[PDB]
């Protein structure tokens, strides 16, 4: 009868924007995408059963590509600065990174994961062409500049770039046509927790679309703190995604068709709660 | 009142106005979405160019209808 | 000849298709039945993914061939 919530706050902005604060109050809402999200019992269902926790209102999404790094600016500003140079930094994170190696074991792995499903077995070489796919999506060439819109991964890695939790609001299924693969959890797990933002980025996704959630009292700057609970409307816990690492010492071939070996790298509920609580204040409310 | 506005290779944008908006208020609105400059943009529907100082009602825009954006 | 794309929720979707048509061709027919763009599209058939270049020619095909679609959705 107690649902884990998470109490965060707007992040700091100060330094790349002295005025964004005036920026967030200037925003527009996207209302079309508040709307569908909140028909569809993924946004704000929280209000009802838990009290003292606004509503959350998705920020002006944006049509140039970058909506998923827009979002971290969290206002207008970004346009023309910050929005290309987190692209760039997420590049760079994927290519060069010090966790790059840690961060394709757990692409990798969860993707092996994901592609029994279909049956769909990926060679070697698949694999490198796969993942030289990835890159190229975060890559600053055009085709006004348009960017080419980003995956489920690179919003795993914006968590490392920020160092701070990105907690995604979304639906489950596609108008059911399709698995929708946004909504959930990403952690910043190749870094370490005490080097990370305690407060996470909470984002909406809705149409191949990217928004900040935010309170109205965070939008007029009267309210520092809001609510996003870490399960759904079900109140099961969300997904983490890519959380699983299997290591350096898992043979790809061998250990994924091992049962067993799949079973010692699968999280348990105990295991996800630890993660989560180790990088976020996790509240148990009633 | 809810429109769209569409670009050459970018993501369709979506807005909320009113029939009694003016271009700049609807320019506005695009900035923050598309990162243009009101003054560089150019606005077109339905073969007519949006020109400031009129409303969207003096070009007949509908519900669900469509602009487009372009420098 | 008539072919059905399978999704992971269990949708069919019956699709207009000949041997001369590509991977690519395919793609371009779900795109204008479900709106999803070519390049978000993965499809696999007996456990492979499938090709753009090569035709419905280079691999196997039949009256009643089931290929799977798997998306890579993008924000």
């Amino acid at each position: 009868m107690e649902m884990p919530i998470c109490a965060f706050q707007l992040p700091d902005l100060t330094v790349y924007n002295e005025d964004f604060r005036s920026f967030i109050e200037r925003d527009l809402i996207e209302q079309s995408m508040l709307v569908a999200l909140e028909q569809a019992g993924r946004l704000n269902w929280w209000v009802s059963v838990d009290p003292t926790s606004q509503r959350l209102l998705p920020l002006a999404t944006t049509g140039d590509g970058n909506c998923l790094l827009h979002a971290a600016s969290l206002g207008m500003w970004g346009f023309h600065d910050r929005d290309l140079m987190l692209r760039k930094a997420l590049y760079a994170l994927m290519e060069k990174g010090v966790e790059k190696e840690a961060l394709k074991r757990r692409w990798r792995w969860q993707q092996t994961q994901q592609n029994k499903e279909s049956g769909l077995v990926y060679t070697e070489d698949e694999w490198q062409k796969e993942w030289n796919e990835l890159i190229k999506l975060a890559s600053s060439e055009p085709r006004e500049p348009v960017y080419e819109s980003l995956e489920e991964f690179h919003v795993f890695v914006l968590a490392h770039v920020l160092r701070r939790p990105i907690v995604v609001v979304a639906d489950t299924m596609l108008r059911a046509f399709a698995p929708i693969p946004f909504g959930g959890i990403y952690l910043p797990l190749e870094v370490p927790a005490s080097q990370c933002h305690r407060s996470p980025l909470v984002l909406a996704y809705d149409q191949a679309h990217f928004s900040a959630l935010v309170s109205m009292e965070q939008k007029e700057n009267t309210k520092e703190q809001a609510v996003i609970p870490l399960t759904d409307s079900e109140y099961k816990l969300l997904p983490l995604h890519f959380a699983v690492d299997p290591g350096k010492g898992w043979e790809w071939g061998k250990d994924d068709s091992d049962n067993v070996r799949l079973a010692s790298v699968i999280l348990s509920l105990e295991v996800k709660l630890h993660l989560l609580h180790s990088y976020m204040n996790v509240k148990w409310i009633p | 009142m809810q429109i769209f506005v569409k670009t050459l290779t970018g993501a369709t944008i979506t807005l909320e106005v009113e029939p009694s908006d003016t271009i700049e208020n609807v320019k506005a609105k695009i900035q923050d979405k598309e990162g243009i400059p009101p003054d560089q943009q150019r606005l077109i529907f339905a073969g007519k160019q949006l020109e400031d100082g009129r409303t969207l009602s003096d070009y007949n825009i509908q519900k669900e209808s469509t602009l487009h954006l372009v420098l």
